[PDB]
RNA sequence: GUAAAGCGCACGCAGGCGGUUUGUUAAGUCAGAUGUGAAAUCCCCGGGCUCAACCUGGGAACUGCAUCUGAUACUGGCAAGCUUGAGUCUCGUAGAGGGGGGUAGAAUUCCAGGUGUAGCGGUGAAAUGCGUAGAGAUCUGGAGGAAUACCGGUGGCGAAGGCGGCCCCCUGGACGAAGACUGACGCUCAGGUGCGAAAGCGUGGGGAGCAAACAGGAUUAGAUACCCUGGUAGUCCACGCCGUAAACGAUGUCGACUUGGAGGUUGUGCCCUUGAGGCGUGGCUUCCGGAGCUAACGCGUUAAGUCGACCGCCUGGGGAGUAC
């Protein structure tokens, strides 16, 4: 939180997910919200909203097709003090494909399917499944 | 003032935790189950039992409960069907075997009482003898009518009898629990915000049940 | 701790208006007058660890402060310093 | 020792009051 | 945490990392192109030795470096900002927090006086010891040193080690209500610096009680060993050194997220505070226990659960935390 701002996004998912919370808030930002819309578009999610604006709160809604939670695991790639970067033909896949890995590319944040279909690599956010 | 709006409710003070949407709140001091949003999920309930009833399931009810004992014996005598007047005995479901050896046994000693037992050989010790087996007789006196393999349960509680409701699980025998307000909704796949006390409202809820059931086979 | 009258008078004479406690000046000026004060019972005393140990955590925040009034602006930290007697 | 003492006796404090 | 492993604790330089808006910088990063990356060797498709080994043609690869052209979401630099992080000001609250100086009561020992007279003390039983030059007992004065019964509590404070009579002077930290202010000023820290139980050491004082060493008694054929009577350092003070503990919660520091009950201790807002009470809202702290975790024990919102930053440390037992 104080240093990874990302990571206790994500972490703030899966302690929902794992306590059947219908939904969660959390700090806004640029970054957080780029990250949630592609969550959103892939529809590990249900849909995220912003409310106000000197002190914006994101709220993410959860999802959950049966007792079972939809987001089965969630894990932060690059880090504050170890970076990762890989080029377009070595992205990263996750569960053959099955998963999305969140990739931080020129052209902003997308899953790894648009990364490799535009060929430009960058900074993988997390893997998502 | 409908069916379920007679009881005031019951969890005065300590509450589970996993029902929390399922209580309106705290009021006078007790807190008070969502007794409008109960009527759904029980008739819900309800249109299922209908559905098992449609192929004639044997559905059981326990009685575990003195007070309550009469109250769900009767209604397993308006339906005749399966019921468990006395403690549930554990291993019931999952060690049925043993149940379907003791009630052969007891089938038995009762077409054999007639012939061999009463004068043929000793009346003393035969009369000791009945008196002793007057109690198993008179244990398990729906159970023993066929084979079981129960279909569904009726257990009237959760974190009392959570032995039936934990058997049934291993067993993936659905169970339309009445789940006390301070019992383990976990358990039971079909949680049904009741009470447990108010004898009169329990008394009610079987008799539906049981009318419900009975023109359940169109 | 410092008397509410020594506080008031180093606000007025360091803050830039009235209820200008947050300025960094002021914080400064308060933490110098502060271990000015605490110099002297110090060196009287000089057996007293705990109160060292706080008079040290001052030290070390005004420290951090001057330091980054000096990164921020290089006018207003070498006027402070000047105006109070620091960095020897 | 004239401590040990002590301790036992503080020892005790779990035994049946909490 | 208990198998090897969290520095005894804290502060902090270098270093590592760092909240949220914009602006452009294009360093990292990414895309393309160019030059190079010897041949042989490895791999793919073929060919020639009757097959194979072996030889051989063309590719691919050589994951690299440098230069140029572009994208700039992210990280970095530069310039402005913002208040949530972190701090300052005002009021009030509890506290064996620390340093210095006073003073009070009980008790032990010693000195002296009165009354009184043969025992007292000790042990499982004794003896050494004290006593007729009068003990012990009781009383009445005085001297001295050390420690603070009751309160006292799984109570409180302190970073840790630790801190208990009462009062005064100096002084540190924490918390709560409501505001105002500064505007990332932050987190962690190798080296470095400071603090650090008891024992011990150097100098000079003090010395009631306790007590290593030591003496004697008893026990034993004789011993040692507990036991008894004494008793020197030590224990206390001022300064300086020592820097070690099962210095333990065998759990490094900071931040965020995650079902619940029963207390204790301090705040504070509201309802008739009528009051003790009810309704809420903070800080610290004790116990049970859910998910989760764990080898199990067990932990469980004060995590050993889910994550993030940084630091320290460990990889068989003995040798050995020993030798140099
Ligand atoms: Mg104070
Ligand atoms: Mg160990
Ligand atoms: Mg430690
Ligand atoms: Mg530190
Ligand atoms: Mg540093
Ligand atoms: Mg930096
Ligand atoms: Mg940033
Ligand atoms: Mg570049
Ligand atoms: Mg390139
Ligand atoms: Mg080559
Ligand atoms: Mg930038
Ligand atoms: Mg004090
Ligand atoms: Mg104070
Ligand atoms: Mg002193
Ligand atoms: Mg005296
Ligand atoms: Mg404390
Ligand atoms: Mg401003
Ligand atoms: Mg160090
Ligand atoms: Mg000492
Ligand atoms: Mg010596
Ligand atoms: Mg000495
Ligand atoms: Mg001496
Ligand atoms: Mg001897
Ligand atoms: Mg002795
Ligand atoms: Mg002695
Ligand atoms: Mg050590
Ligand atoms: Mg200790
Ligand atoms: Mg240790
Ligand atoms: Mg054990
Ligand atoms: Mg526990
Ligand atoms: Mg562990
Ligand atoms: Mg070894
Ligand atoms: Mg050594």
């Amino acid at each position: 939180s104080m240093q990874d701002p990302i990571a206790d996004m994500l972490t703030r998912i899966r302690n929902g997910q794992a306590a059947n919370k219908a939904a969660v808030t959390m700090p806004s930002s640029k970054l957080k919200v780029a990250i949630a819309n592609v969550l959103k578009e892939e529809g590990f999610i249900e849909d995220f909203k912003v409310e106000g604006d000197t002190k914006p709160e994101l709220e993410l809604t959860l999802k959950y097709f049966q007792g079972k939670a939809v987001v089965e695991s969630i894990q932060r790639v690059s880090r504050p003090g170890l970076r990762i970067y890989k080029r377009k033909d070595e992205l990263p896949k996750v569960m053959a494909g099955l998963g999305i890995a969140v990739v931080s590319t020129s052209k902003g944040v997308m899953t790894d399917r648009a990364a490799r279909q535009a060929g430009l690599g960058g900074e993988i956010i997390c893997y998502v499944a | 003032m409908l069916k379920a709006g007679v009881h005031f409710g019951h969890q005065t003070r300590y509450w589970n935790p996993k029902m929390k949407p399922f209580i309106f709140g705290a009021r006078n001091k007790v807190h008070i189950i969502n007794l409008e949003k109960t009527v759904p999920m029980f008739n819900e309930a309800l249109a299922e039992l209908n559905k098992i009833a449609s192929r004639k399931g044997k559905i059981l009810f326990v009685g575990t409960k003195r007070a309550a004992s009469e109250a769900v014996k009767d209604a397993a005598l308006s339906c005749d069907q399966f019921f468990v007047n006395h403690r549930w005995l554990g291993g019931m479901l999952t060690n049925w075997k043993t149940v379907r050896q003791s009630i052969k046994r007891l089938k038995d000693l009762e077409t054999q009482s007639q012939d061999g037992t009463f004068d043929k050989l000793t009346k003393k010790e035969a009369l000791m003898r009945t008196r002793e087996l007057e109690k198993l007789e008179n244990s398990l006196g729906g159970i023993k009518d066929m084979g079981g393999l129960p279909d569904a349960l009726f257990v009237i509680d959760a974190d009392h009898e959570h032995i039936a409701i934990k058997e049934a699980n291993n067993l993936g025998i659905p169970v339309f629990a009445i789940v006390d307000t301070n019992s383990d909704p976990d358990g039971v796949d079909f949680v049904i915000p009741g009470n447990d006390d108010a004898i009169r409202a329990v008394t009610l809820y079987l008799g539906a049940v049981a009318a419900t059931v009975r023109e359940g086979r169109s | 701790s410092l008397s509410t009258e020594a506080t008031a008078k180093i606000v007025s004479e360091f803050g830039r208006d009235a209820n200008d406690t947050g300025s960094t000046e002021v914080q400064v000026a308060l933490l110098t007058a502060q271990i000015n004060h605490l110099q002297g019972h110090f060196a009287e005393h000089k057996k007293d660890h705990h109160s060292r140990r706080g008079l040290l955590r001052m030290v070390s925040q005004r420290r951090k402060l001057l330091d980054y009034l000096k990164r921020k602006d290089v006018a207003r930290y070498t006027q402070l310093i000047e105006r109070l007697g620091l960095r020897r | 020792f004239y401590e040990k003492p002590t301790t036992e006796r503080k020892r005790a404090k779990a035994s049946a009051v909490k």
